[PDB]
RNA sequence: GCGGGGUGGAGCAGCCUGGUAGCUCGUCGGGCUCAUAACCCGAAGGUCGUCGGUUCAAAUCCGGCCCCCGCAACCA
RNA sequence: CCGAGGGUAGGGCCCGUGACUGGGGCGAAGUCGUAACAAGGUAGCUGUACCGGAAGGUGCGGCUGGAU
RNA sequence: UGGGAGAGGGUGGUGGAAUUCCCGGAGUAGCGGUGAAAUGCGCAGAUACCGGGAGGAACGCCGAUGGCGAAGGCAGCCACCUGGUCCACCCGUGACGCUGAGGCGCGAAAGCGUGGGGAGCAAACCGGAUUAGAUACCCGGGUAGUCCACGCCCUAAACG
RNA sequence: CGAUGUCGGCUCGUCGCAUCCUGGGGCUGAAGAAGGUCCCAAGGGUUGGGCUGUUCGCCCAUUAAAGCGGCACGCGAGCUG
RNA sequence: GAAUGCCGGCAUGAGUAACGAUAAAGAGGGUGAGAAUCCCUCUCGCCGUAAGCCCAAGGGUUCCUACGCAAUGGUCGUCAGCGUAGGGUUAGGCGGGACCUAAGGUGAAGCCGAAAGGCGUAGCCGAAGGGCAGCCGGUUAAUAUUCCGGCCCUUCCCGCAGGUGCGAUGGGGGGACGCUCUAGGCUAGGGGGACCGGAGCCAUGGACGAGCCCGGCCAGAAGCGCAGGGUGGGAGGUAGGCAAAUCCGCCUCCCAACAAGCUCUGCGUGGUGGGGAAGCCCGGGUGACAACCCCCCGAAGCCAGGGAGCCAAGAAAAGCCUCUAAGCACAACCUGCGGGAACCCGUACCGCAAACCGACACAGGUGGGCGGGUGCAAGAGCACUCAGGCGCGCGGGAGAACCCUCGCCAAGGAACUCUGCAAGUUGGCCCCGUAACUUCGGGAGAAGGGGUGCUCCCUGGGGUGAUGAGCCCCGGGGAGCCGCAGUGAACAGGCUCUGGCGACUGUUUACCAAAAACACAGCUCUCUGCGAACUCGUAAGAGGAGGUAUAGGGAGCGACGCUUGCCCGGUGCCGGAAGGUCAAGGGGAGGGGUGCAAGCCCCGAACCGAAGCCCCGGUGAACGGCGGCCGUAACUAUAACGGUCCUAAGGUAGCGAAAUUCCUUGUCGGGUAAGUUCCGACCUGCACGAAAAGCGUAACGACCGGAGCGCUGUCUCGGCGAGGGACCCGGUGAAAUUGAACUGGCCGUGAAGAUGCGGCCUACCCGUGGCAGGACGAAAAGACCCCGUGGAGCUUUACUGCAGCC
RNA sequence: GAGCUAGCCCUGGCCAGGGUGAAGCUGGGGUGAGACCCAGUGGAGGCCCGAACCGGUGGGGGAUGCAAACCCCUCGGAUGA
């Protein structure tokens, strides 16, 4: 439940930060750390291939497991529940009766203290993993692996959930978080449960400083630009559009659809996403 | 006002030196060239 | 300066492709109704802005004149 | 020292007036429709919402102070 | 103390009928709609029929002139949490009562905010008829909304 | 056109007279006073403000009067901009 | 002989401008052929969060000394960062290497590319980050944590003693981390002392004093003391840490927890070694057996990896500890001690600058540390000042106009002007007080006021110490003194009302624009199911992202409030298994060439045949568009009402002479004596209008309007004063420009604006300070305009390609 | 050619002093329990004032400059994009 602050500047006045309450350990694991090589949108040719980024806080990437079925059966103690500046959703620290230690992105509800475990023969209970073929029609679930033991793929931000619709053979039938209904084999992975943070969209960041400290340097618009920049630039005073909203590249940007139509996946998808 | 030459050595010597130059075609073609003129030194003094 | 226009009382067809002026409303005579409107049945009114020309023949084609909208009048 | 009061600055209440503007009341025989009274020709009234030259209409729910 | 009736309230589940859409089959020249029609849909295969799937909403018979609540209001079924109430016995307290300006709380519908949801319905809106007109009544579409959570609004022919 | 800097303001003036005032006149539908109209006359004088970049103009308060024009729409190797 | 030709030489301007911050000079004595300029002394001024001192970078002998004065030095020169010569830079401990990694670079494997080459796991390289052992003093003309002295320490080799399962590039721990706030205890640093030491001093009216002036320390191993930091012990199980593992991790059981114990740093002390002032005398000698003590203030530094809070969630690797593995346990490692060993490069000097970057001894630029005292509330602000360093490498006169910087002004007080431009005013602290409006934070330092020094007296609380004195810090009350004036000097808001634009802090056209532009949180559309879309790339590969629809791309709008209407005919996009068209290919009716012929060869209709286009639908916070004429009410006028034409549909809400209104200074109202601007209205809106968003909006603004108060040299209207120049003298000595010149006025003339022609008029020869009318003055082969079948940027339903995509 | 300039990456450093006083926590009042209110503590912020530092608002000087962008006065930011 987010968290408001009172207008004693300009912009606390829409500012809101998240509450932190499901948050029992305020420092990582060390054995579970790396360096983050910070990019800034640039490429092995030194070239920007994605504006705007750059300049965001230091962060240390934590490790996180998304081939629950390397330990199955082996149950694991969740230690505690920590912030992960990699991904919108909480991650939970896993003590496995191995000794082993681990994290995964913490489901909603998750509470510290329970015993999770991994595998066909599974309890149903938020927090277990299974492969999708033995998970009972009906049930929420996160952390799809899209292949068999390829890693969960889909539904991992917060608040994300894919709901089991019913199963085809070797084949069941998932609605994803973009409403979209797709065949993914019954042999991967899912952890059952919607992923935890739930309220992430209701933080209102505030100001532009903000966005500067998530790495997002300011985005400047087409129209604001001269003709050698964009599609939309130059114009006496301000202008409309003056031909199909573009991208500066030159392509459409308003309804233009760019999935590869001959896809192999194609064979796969029942239908698209609605909304 | 800060002016454009701000000399350093480090830098004069992994930009123009001689290991820069000869790491690449279009550099081995400037010792080539300057050693075709006869240019006493074929790469800039830097003192290290 | 270039563009389009002027026709029964109102607003519009017909001019391009020469012969024939049409649509709705209105107006007038009758019907219905106690009466009015509506509605029904009949009918009248335009020599086509104006003068000149082409022609067997001009609303129509070509000139001039009159009036009426529209576009333009930039570089110092 | 206090002190009538004079002065400088800022407030509060009241009154009169003001281009213009809103609805209101009233005024024999002007214009448009016909909402209501009969089931008033879509039963009516209603709180609300939106829309419309205007009475009003429609949605949602409510009342009988509704006919048969 | 022992008993009883009830759609009284909140939470979590969950069951069938039906409409819509979607996929498969079977099938042909219209369906739909009205006072009559038109718009609309339909040989790009609609309507009618069968099997499959997704989804929302409301709970038929029971049902009553019935029951419950302070009012607004509450109706598939199940469990949990909880309110009021009535009866028997005549056991306890011993006037501890009544009303109630302010206060506080509840308060149909529409409406608002933030998320979600969205089948049917349907202000606005579009179209078709009617009409002197028809910013209506009728017809074909159709967006808020109607539904859920939280927070507002606090109105009423909130009536016996 | 191998450059004659282009509005207005400010400063500095100087000339024309088709004279705004002041001086001298004629005619008057000139009683006086005050006007009208023309002639002669360039010596001197010809205000301070509100508005607008403005020149111009309207307006305020005066005034004997608040003249009109030329000098590269006088004057940016004088200022402004 | 001309090319704004090319190279060079020398002229002109001209003894002209200028000689580079207005911090400032004067005299005496030296030296020398020569002295404003060099040396010494005395006086004066300037910097002092530097204009002082120490690093780094860069520079590269500029360092020190001797001898020099041609050139360099904006003058001079005996001087010098200049010329010649000689000298000078010393390290196991400082920095870098023989250690480690970061971005990045490179790159056995591997991938890709016509060639060149591009990628790439490990590994390697890569530092101002991690790790690692030296402090104080003396010495030289010139080096010093480097030489020397004192007291400490590191690593390697070898040996001795004791100890131990020893052993690693492998496992594990650790290294190891942000921002803000912050406790305790110290140190740096600083103030005071009637105490200790000191050469002296008594002036000029007073003072022989508890007088003045100067100084009162630095480093130091073990041990010890104070303050911190780090840290549980044992046992059993064990399936994870890619072998093992007694370590680590997980589970269990016993004891220990603000402790203690162990370990580590800081500070204090510490044997010992140093230092040691003014003043005097010639860098030194004295002082001096110098004294070396007490109190206070006190860090941003130290203990430190301390503590708390917050979200945006905060390097790596080695050293180090530990676990074992091969091997080996005559080993090997650990500890203590001893002897030996310890290499390469840097070290001068400048270093906010005359030695670096700026062509210059250039008013500009340059990262880190120290930066003392007193007062002003604080402070790195301000003034003065210590140490220390300077007076800026032309001077002397004079006291014009004029220019710059500055000071003052009678009366008036914006009358100035595009504009209060500029300059006044205001100004610090403390106390009183403070409006509309508001999103409840604000607006607010609103506005406006009072206080402010010095002296005496009484009194409250803190810190230190001890509870007291002393010191130091906050206060409260009373009575007085002086001046024009008490933040007495210096630093230090002018305010209010009202509009437009933009929410706001931010960003921008380096060097004419800082804004209303960009960005911004926020809103919507759209694409993207992950080998995502999209971007860079021929590719491999990357980015996206070690992300997964609450995410990532693109586009528009731009906090927030209230809202965002009608049109899908045209364009775009989306949907459409029919139909139409459609290239290669399939097909081969049917022709043709040739051959004696089998045959060879060529043409070729029907029909089948993708995407695309046609066609059918949808779609506006997609491109976009949102009418005309005529009539009508019982005064007039106006038209709720009607007629008709056209459209895909005819602009809704709200705004409106507006950053939009042409006519226009619209009309009316307000404000003024007077208002083309301003504010409020009206609405025939030339030519607003709803995410190229509409209408509002508190707060914010070096934005742009309007008004008022304050106050003023802005002005009526100018005066005087200062200093720096301008002027005169000595020294040095430019520049653009220049056909040649013996270069007047008028009126004419002339290629139409004449010193140069004609006529007349005027005028002896040559300068100096001044002014800018002319030389169509200088500068720049007009940047406007035109021309050129000149060029370049941009656009598109111009043509033709190509990438990409289908 | 990125020793200027622009963006990013890695690694360090800098920001005198003064002001305002958010959440929270505590105590008290309040209630059925709450919300809430008051005080104290606390020390938030693209918060305020203002040096260093970063800028470059207006004006003046400069214009063969001290300078091929400087000087003076004034002004913006100064815990942050
Ligand atoms: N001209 C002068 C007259 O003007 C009014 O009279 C007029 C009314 O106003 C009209 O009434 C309309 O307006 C009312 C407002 O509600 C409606 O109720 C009513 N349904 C309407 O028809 C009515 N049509 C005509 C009548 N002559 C005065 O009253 C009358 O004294 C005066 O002499
Ligand atoms: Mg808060
Ligand atoms: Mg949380
Ligand atoms: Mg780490
Ligand atoms: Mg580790
Ligand atoms: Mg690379
Ligand atoms: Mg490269
Ligand atoms: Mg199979
Ligand atoms: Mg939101
Ligand atoms: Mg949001
Ligand atoms: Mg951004
Ligand atoms: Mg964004
Ligand atoms: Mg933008
Ligand atoms: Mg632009
Ligand atoms: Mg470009
Ligand atoms: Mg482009
Ligand atoms: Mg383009
Ligand atoms: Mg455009
Ligand atoms: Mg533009
Ligand atoms: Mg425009
Ligand atoms: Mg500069
Ligand atoms: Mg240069
Ligand atoms: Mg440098
Ligand atoms: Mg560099
Ligand atoms: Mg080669
Ligand atoms: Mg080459
Ligand atoms: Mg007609
Ligand atoms: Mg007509
Ligand atoms: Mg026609
Ligand atoms: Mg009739
Ligand atoms: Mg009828
Ligand atoms: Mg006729
Ligand atoms: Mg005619
Ligand atoms: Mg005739
Ligand atoms: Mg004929
Ligand atoms: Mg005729
Ligand atoms: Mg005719
Ligand atoms: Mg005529
Ligand atoms: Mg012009
Ligand atoms: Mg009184
Ligand atoms: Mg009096
Ligand atoms: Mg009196
Ligand atoms: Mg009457
Ligand atoms: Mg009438
Ligand atoms: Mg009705
Ligand atoms: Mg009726
Ligand atoms: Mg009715
Ligand atoms: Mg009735
Ligand atoms: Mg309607
Ligand atoms: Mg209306
Ligand atoms: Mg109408
Ligand atoms: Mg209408
Ligand atoms: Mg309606
Ligand atoms: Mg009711
Ligand atoms: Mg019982
Ligand atoms: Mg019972
Ligand atoms: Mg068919
Ligand atoms: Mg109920
Ligand atoms: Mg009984
Ligand atoms: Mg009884
Ligand atoms: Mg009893
Ligand atoms: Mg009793
Ligand atoms: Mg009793
Ligand atoms: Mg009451
Ligand atoms: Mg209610
Ligand atoms: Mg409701
Ligand atoms: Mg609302
Ligand atoms: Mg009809
Ligand atoms: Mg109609
Ligand atoms: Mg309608
Ligand atoms: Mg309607
Ligand atoms: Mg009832
Ligand atoms: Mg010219
Ligand atoms: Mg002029
Ligand atoms: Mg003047
Ligand atoms: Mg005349
Ligand atoms: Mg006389
Ligand atoms: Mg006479
Ligand atoms: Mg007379
Ligand atoms: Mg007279
Ligand atoms: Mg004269
Ligand atoms: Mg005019
Ligand atoms: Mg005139
Ligand atoms: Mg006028
Ligand atoms: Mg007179
Ligand atoms: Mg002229
Ligand atoms: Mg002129
Ligand atoms: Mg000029
Ligand atoms: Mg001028
Ligand atoms: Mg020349
Ligand atoms: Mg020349
Ligand atoms: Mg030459
Ligand atoms: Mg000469
Ligand atoms: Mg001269
Ligand atoms: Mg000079
Ligand atoms: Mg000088
Ligand atoms: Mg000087
Ligand atoms: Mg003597
Ligand atoms: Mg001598
Ligand atoms: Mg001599
Ligand atoms: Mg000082
Ligand atoms: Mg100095
Ligand atoms: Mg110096
Ligand atoms: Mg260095
Ligand atoms: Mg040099
Ligand atoms: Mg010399
Ligand atoms: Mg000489
Ligand atoms: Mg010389
Ligand atoms: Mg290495
Ligand atoms: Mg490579
Ligand atoms: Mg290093
Ligand atoms: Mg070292
Ligand atoms: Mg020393
Ligand atoms: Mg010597
Ligand atoms: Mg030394
Ligand atoms: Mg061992
Ligand atoms: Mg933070
Ligand atoms: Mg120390
Ligand atoms: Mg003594
Ligand atoms: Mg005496
Ligand atoms: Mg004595
Ligand atoms: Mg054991
Ligand atoms: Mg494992
Ligand atoms: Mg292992
Ligand atoms: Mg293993
Ligand atoms: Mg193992
Ligand atoms: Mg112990
Ligand atoms: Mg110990
Ligand atoms: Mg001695
Ligand atoms: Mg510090
Ligand atoms: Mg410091
Ligand atoms: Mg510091
Ligand atoms: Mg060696
Ligand atoms: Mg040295
Ligand atoms: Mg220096
Ligand atoms: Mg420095
Ligand atoms: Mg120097
Ligand atoms: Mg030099
Ligand atoms: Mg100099
Ligand atoms: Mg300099
Ligand atoms: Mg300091
Ligand atoms: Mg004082
Ligand atoms: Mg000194
Ligand atoms: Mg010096
Ligand atoms: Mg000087
Ligand atoms: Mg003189
Ligand atoms: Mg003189
Ligand atoms: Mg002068
Ligand atoms: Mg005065
Ligand atoms: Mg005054
Ligand atoms: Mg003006
Ligand atoms: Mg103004
Ligand atoms: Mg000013
Ligand atoms: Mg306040
Ligand atoms: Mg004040
Ligand atoms: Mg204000
Ligand atoms: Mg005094
Ligand atoms: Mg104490
Ligand atoms: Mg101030
Ligand atoms: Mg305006
Ligand atoms: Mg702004
Ligand atoms: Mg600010
Ligand atoms: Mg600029
Ligand atoms: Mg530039
Ligand atoms: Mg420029
Ligand atoms: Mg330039
Ligand atoms: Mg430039
Ligand atoms: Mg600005
Ligand atoms: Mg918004
Ligand atoms: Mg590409
Ligand atoms: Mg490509
Ligand atoms: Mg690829
Ligand atoms: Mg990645
Ligand atoms: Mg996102
Ligand atoms: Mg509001
Ligand atoms: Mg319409
Ligand atoms: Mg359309
Ligand atoms: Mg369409
Ligand atoms: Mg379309
Ligand atoms: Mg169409
Ligand atoms: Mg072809
Ligand atoms: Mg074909
Ligand atoms: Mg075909
Ligand atoms: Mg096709
Ligand atoms: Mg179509
Ligand atoms: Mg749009
Ligand atoms: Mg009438
Ligand atoms: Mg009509
Ligand atoms: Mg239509
Ligand atoms: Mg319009
Ligand atoms: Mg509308
Ligand atoms: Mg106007
Ligand atoms: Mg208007
Ligand atoms: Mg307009
Ligand atoms: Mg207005
Ligand atoms: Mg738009
Ligand atoms: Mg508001
Ligand atoms: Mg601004
Ligand atoms: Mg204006
Ligand atoms: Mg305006
Ligand atoms: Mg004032
Ligand atoms: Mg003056
Ligand atoms: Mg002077
Ligand atoms: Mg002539
Ligand atoms: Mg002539
Ligand atoms: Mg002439
Ligand atoms: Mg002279
Ligand atoms: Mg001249
Ligand atoms: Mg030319
Ligand atoms: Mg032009
Ligand atoms: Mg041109
Ligand atoms: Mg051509
Ligand atoms: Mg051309
Ligand atoms: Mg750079
Ligand atoms: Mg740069
Ligand atoms: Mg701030
Ligand atoms: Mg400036
Ligand atoms: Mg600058
Ligand atoms: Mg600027
Ligand atoms: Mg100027
Ligand atoms: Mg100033
Ligand atoms: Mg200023
Ligand atoms: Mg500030």
């Amino acid at each position: 439940a987010v968290k408001k602050f009172k207008p004693y500047t300009p912009s606390r006045r829409f500012m809101t930060v998240a509450d932190f309450s499901e948050i029992t350990k305020t420092e990582p694991e060390k054995s579970l750390v790396k360096p983050l090589k910070k990019t800034g949108g640039r490429n092995n040719q030194g070239r920007i291939t994605v504006r705007f980024r750059g300049g965001g806080h230091k962060r240390l990437y934590r490790i996180i497991d998304f081939k629950r079925w390397d330990k199955v059966g082996i149950p694991a103690k969740v230690a505690a529940i920590e912030y992960d500046p990699n991904r919108s959703a909480r991650i939970a620290l896993l003590h496995y009766v191995d000794g082993e230690k681990r994290y995964i992105i913490a489901p909603d509800g998750l509470q510290v203290g329970q015993q999770v475990v991994a595998g066909p023969d599974a309890p149903i209970q938020v927090g277990n993993a299974l492969p999708l073929r033995f998970i009972p029609v009906g049930t929420v679930v996160h952390a799809v692996e899209l292949e068999p033991k390829k890693g969960a793929k889909l539904a991992r931000a917060a608040g994300t959930s894919a709901q089991i619709q019913g199963r085809e053979g070797d084949y069941v039938i998932l609605r994803l978080p973009s409403g979209e209904l797709r065949k993914v084999h019954g042999e991967c992975y899912a952890t059952v449960g919607a992923v935890g943070n739930a309220d992430h969209k209701n933080i209102v960041l505030g100001k532009a400083g903000r966005s500067r400290w998530l790495g997002r340097r300011p985005h400047v618009r087409g129209a604001a630009m001269n003709p050698v920049d964009h599609p939309h630039g130059g114009g006496e005073g301000r202008a409309p559009r003056g031909r199909p909203p573009a991208s500066p590249w030159g392509w459409q940007t308003k309804g233009l659809k760019t999935r590869k139509r001959r896809k192999p996946s194609s064979r796969f998808i029942i239908a698209r996403r609605k909304k | 006002m800060k002016r454009t030459w701000q000399p350093n050595r480090r830098k004069r010597a992994k930009t123009h030196g001689f290991r820069a130059r000869m790491r690449t075609p279009g550099g081995r073609k400037v010792l080539k060239r300057r050693r075709q003129k006869g240019r006493w030194r074929l790469t800039p003094a830097v003192r290290k």
